[PDB]
RNA sequence: UAGCCUUUAUAAAUAAUAAUUAUUAUAUAAUAUAUUAUAUAAAGAAUGGUACAGCAAUUAAUAUAUAUUAGGGAACUAGUUUUUUAAUAAUAUUAAAUCUCGAAAUAUUUAAUUAUAUAUAAUAAAGAGUCAGAUUAUGUGCGAUAAGGUAAAUAAUCUAAAGGGAAACAGCCCAGAUUAAGAUAUAAAGUUCCUAAUAAAUAAUAAGUGAAAUAAAUAUUAAAAU
RNA sequence: AAUAUUUAAAAUCAAAUAUAUAUAUAUUUGUUAAUAGAUAAUAUACGGAUCUUAAUAAUAAGAAUUAUUUAAUUCCUUGGAAUAUUAUAUUUUAAAAUAUAAAUACUGAAUAUCUAAAUAUUAUUAUUAUA
RNA sequence: AUAAUUGAGGUCCCGCAUGAAUGACGUAAUGAUACAACAACUGUCUCCCCUUUAAGCUAAGUGAAAUUGAAAUCGUAGUGA
RNA sequence: CAAUCUCUAAUUGGUAGUUUUGAUGGUCAUUAUCAGCAAAAGUAUCUGAAUAAGUCCAUAAAUAAAUAUAUAAAAUU
RNA sequence: AUAUAUUUUAGUAAUAGAUAAAAAUAUGUACAGUAAAAUUGUAAGGAAAACAAUAAUAACUUUCUC
RNA sequence: GAAAGAAUUAAAUUAAUAUAAUGGUAUAACUGUGCGAUAAUUGUAACACAAACGAGUGAAACAAGUACGUAAGUAUGGCAUAAUGAACAAAUAACACUGAUUGUAAAGGUUAUUGAUAACGAAUAAAAGUUACGCUAGGGAAGGGUAAUAUAGCGAAAGAGUAGAUAUUGUAAGCUAUGUUUGCCACCUUCGACUCAACAUUUCCUCUUGGUUGUAAAAGCUAAGAAGGGUUUGACUGUUCGUCAAUUAAAAUGUUACGUGAGUUGGGUUAAAUACGAUGUGAAUCAGUAUGGUUCCUAUCUGCUGAAGGAAA
RNA sequence: GGCUACGUAGCUCAGUUGGUAGAGCACAUCACUCAUAAUGAUGGGGUCACAGGUUCGAAUCCCGUCGUAGCCACCA
């Protein structure tokens, strides 16, 4: 509903920033969560405007609405407010006025997701290709079995990466603050703190 | 047009004296906005929460179990002392005065009340 | 005026610059469950909150044949069910210059030790010039993730630096001309000829692709792996 | 053969290094190409020539492009050893045997060394005449 | 009005932003004023040709000038304050 | 009266000497807070601010609260 | 029971607690305590007036008691 | 087993803080309450932080006095970071320091206090415009870069096309090229006509060819090759352009310092004169209108057009 | 920072050299009339501008602030 037009109460101008190249191997929003088939970015990290996203959504919908129990999950919201000065105006003299909403999209991230009752995968693939024709990146069809993109030419299965109880790890190799707390909890300090 | 071209300078609010550093009485160990560091052993605190040394010694940053979730800056009277000092041991104190070996000076001091 | 430069000197002078030690844990050995030594591992005294990472709280976004709160319809005889409309909850998933609960490296930075003394800091007495900067790389603000653009941050060079390379070249890659000499090591860059110097190996290309200034979505044809 | 993906060393396998060690653990490395798309005004414009190989047939050429490498090739631990190569000499019948060598690729600065000369400072001397 | 007119004259009045001695309006005459039309005329032009004289050119005599870092002073492309 | 001299006042582009900031098409110039600012400190531009400041707050809630009531004392009665 | 005199009371006014998030003295010092939101209710009361309620007691001290 | 106390643990700084925002604050810096109303006091302040100077900030300690607290102790205003202004000249007090011959005085000094210079390190007590009649010293304290726009192309194809997205058409969004427009940057300080044109091809005509239920024919439409040759004359306007008239096989689009002023012109743009409308108190002014109106050059080199001499043939 | 002199009713204005709530003015009802309205009469609201003293007795004098502005000072 509000993914292409956030309702920040205090509307305000924003700096340009940069699209996060996720050097640490994030895989956040790079996985199929809601649907069966999806459309992910394949190229270098890119900014997608609100209008472009809307058009992609519309393109996808043409295939989704005919389906029985058809659904489209829009995975990303255009949260960054972009202002622009005109091409007509000189440089300097303040910042330009609000123009459009935009989203910073890392390399591996999923944009859309679909799942119908009577949805064959070929149709879904076609729809997602047609959606990609309207967006500024280069995109890729992603199924539930197809594995998570991280880099431009690199891949990963989330099933593989290890599970860890971090409290236990902390206890094993404790910080100074934690040790101080533990000492405080002990009786030769707790009795004589005198509050 | 109307531009937002106005800002105060930076308040120089780092630590002004470091761990293991020799100090003198009066010297500022920390400038800060509110007690990020609390005044520890042999150390005072000012109006602007500025930690300053009460005695000559060695600046030490530490945690104390009595005050968990609070960082401290204190001044150890020597380099030998671990400055979160043992609680039930006697306080390491500085006399900090000198006897008036000079006779006249001693006499003057005796006279003065 | 300070910053940076110069001259002459001063010491109960190393205070300077660089690194190490400093911590945590493990194993072994020796003393009294602790201490010391040895070895190994760990981005390893103190200060920090950027990258990264994250969705906690704040601010934002999405979904539920899930629950509650009311509303609009609807079927039988005000009660009731369903298809729901919003809010709230629950569960799952997401991001931000002014969010950071996790969190680097570089950094700031302390003592002693070692190494730099044909070397540094500090102080004293005196002379300046300069206050139009430029480019390259990285991280940003503005611009349109435009400018040989603009604004500052860090480093280098040019400025004021000749020499070799980059065809030619202020700012790039090497390297700092006291005067020669030209045997030996070379730097960056090169070795068919122009032009100082070359031979091999294994693959791929057939397009003069390309051969020191890489042009995109997409299409076609192959090639591998499943 | 056919259909449909992916173009990957994360997983997986293979290979190598480091800790107890014929194994385990940890780390490091290995996963497409071509063409089209293609484009303006003095004149082709990799700096230019020119470079893509070919038996018969050479004491002889066969990328001068792209990618990964080496300094003849293969094992052992920069070094030695073996292997064939190449060149040469000797002996025997243009070939065979023996042995010697080459294997340090090279060019390259106003860099460094060497080789000499000058000035300045530091530290030692020698000669001649605040010695 | 012209084959055809952003010009000219006539007329209309959302006069962006006329107006009465910073005078208002309509005429006769005048004007090397400005714009437009008709007639006549023509080398203005279609489209230039021929001719004449003074230069230009050559020989003799006299004899400038601005300019000038030094010049042994080509094209193209590239580079580059 | 008026004229002249001396003093005093009004008026003056008549006339003379001067000036017309730095930044911009009325707005910005001093101070504070955050971001920009890249985990010390500092850090700019006609950069972004739901930006904020030229202050505000005081002489006041008092007095009374142990020898007391008739009579007699004054070792506390 | 009633008259006069002399007194006494009635000026009727909130805090009764070291008060603790209604409003009021904004700098000192001493002593003490904890807010808010949301939720469930309740006369007018309704989304929005007020009041109530809404985390855990292991160990310790004293008291009574099987 | 029960009651009461002491409390501890968890949570919380989301409330509250005189006031912005940030940091801090429950050990509370927040809140209540007693006393008080004092420390919102007086002389010396080292040493630090910050820092060009001027200033700014924290502050141990010594001495005098005060308030609260049993005491320990705490208080030199406010949880902190804003809340501001130099000298000079005046003014008011206190000080007992100087007292221009001596004594008084005046006047000056010391100490405390006063009002502003916001262009906020403040030039004076006190200062606005105009010039196209201008003057001097200097500085530059279309080309180049860019490609948002513009022009052209490509991919994908919603949708028109009597039916069929792709004969022809092709929304909004996607990927490029160009340097032909309007911009931006600031390294770098004249429009049109005439004359002669050279080059490009993204081709308007002519030649060849593919597609065209939308090629029967003929006219077309669209696309590929193709730059050999050719591609206008008039009315209006300074105009390029545009409107129209009459033609043409066609009347293509650019580049060349938007080719060409040491080749011509000078209508536009343009200074001095003048008027009009508007603006201004005015001098005068204008992304206004109108009439008038100033540059010249014998060619040294390059280059090109022709013509000779010398030369090695 | 000091010094003035003014601020009555919804409108306008008296009153002022003391022993006062008064006027016509626009506004709503009756009235003469064929029907308006001019004219005749109904009544209307003032803390005599916030707010204190001297005379049994001040809207008027002595004023505590409030307001309109005006003036001086300071203007370095
Ligand atoms: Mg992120
Ligand atoms: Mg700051
Ligand atoms: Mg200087
Ligand atoms: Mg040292
Ligand atoms: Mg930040
Ligand atoms: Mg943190
Ligand atoms: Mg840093
Ligand atoms: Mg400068
Ligand atoms: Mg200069
Ligand atoms: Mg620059
Ligand atoms: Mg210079
Ligand atoms: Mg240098
Ligand atoms: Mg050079
Ligand atoms: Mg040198
Ligand atoms: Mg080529
Ligand atoms: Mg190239
Ligand atoms: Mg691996
Ligand atoms: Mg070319
Ligand atoms: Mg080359
Ligand atoms: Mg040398
Ligand atoms: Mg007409
Ligand atoms: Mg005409
Ligand atoms: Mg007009
Ligand atoms: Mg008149
Ligand atoms: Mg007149
Ligand atoms: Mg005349
Ligand atoms: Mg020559
Ligand atoms: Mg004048
Ligand atoms: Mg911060
Ligand atoms: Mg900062
Ligand atoms: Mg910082
Ligand atoms: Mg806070
Ligand atoms: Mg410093
Ligand atoms: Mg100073
Ligand atoms: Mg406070
Ligand atoms: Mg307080
Ligand atoms: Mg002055
Ligand atoms: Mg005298
Ligand atoms: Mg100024
Ligand atoms: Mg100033
Ligand atoms: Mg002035
Ligand atoms: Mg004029
Ligand atoms: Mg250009
Ligand atoms: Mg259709
Ligand atoms: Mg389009
Ligand atoms: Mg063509
Ligand atoms: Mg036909
Ligand atoms: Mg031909
Ligand atoms: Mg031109
Ligand atoms: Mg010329
Ligand atoms: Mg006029
Ligand atoms: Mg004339």
């Amino acid at each position: 509903k509000h993914e292409y037009a956030p309702r920040f109460k205090i509307v305000q101008k924003k700096q340009k920033g940069r699209v996060p190249v996720r050097t640490g191997g994030s895989i956040k929003g790079s996985t199929l969560q809601f649907g069966k088939y999806g459309l992910r970015l394949k190229s270098e990290g890119i900014r997608i405007s609100a209008q472009q996203l809307k058009e992609a959504d519309n393109a996808i919908m043409r295939y989704v609405r005919p389906l029985n129990n058809g659904h489209l999950w829009r995975r990303l919201c255009t949260n960054v407010a972009v202002c622009i000065k005109g091409n007509e105006t000189r440089m300097g003299k303040g910042k330009g006025g609000f123009d459009h909403w935009m989203v910073r999209v890392p390399t591996g991230k999923i944009l859309f997701e679909i799942n119908g009752d009577d949805l064959h995968e070929k149709v879904a693939r076609e729809a997602f290709r047609k959606a990609g024709t309207k967006l500024p990146g280069v995109y890729e069809f992603v199924s539930l079995d197809s594995l998570v993109r991280v880099g431009l030419h690199s891949f990963k299965n989330p099933k593989d990466d290890p599970v860890k109880n971090f409290y236990d790890e902390n206890a094993k190799k404790p910080s100074k603050k934690y040790l101080n707390i533990l000492k405080s909890q002990e009786p030769q300090y707790k009795l004589f703190r005198g509050r | 047009s109307r531009t937002s071209m106005k800002d105060s300078a930076g308040r120089r609010l780092g630590p002004k004296k470091y761990e293991g550093q020799d100090v003198s009485t009066g010297e500022i160990i920390m400038r800060q906005r509110g007690t990020k560091f609390y005044p520890g052993e042999n150390v005072g605190i000012g109006k602007d929460h500025s930690i300053f040394a009460l005695e000559p010694g060695v600046v030490r940053y530490y945690l104390d179990p009595f005050h968990p979730k609070r960082k401290f800056i204190g001044v150890a009277l020597r380099r030998d002392l671990k400055l979160p000092s043992p609680h039930f041991e006697p306080t390491v104190r500085r006399f900090g005065r000198f006897e008036l070996t000079n006779k006249r000076a001693a006499y003057k001091e005796e006279n003065s009340i």
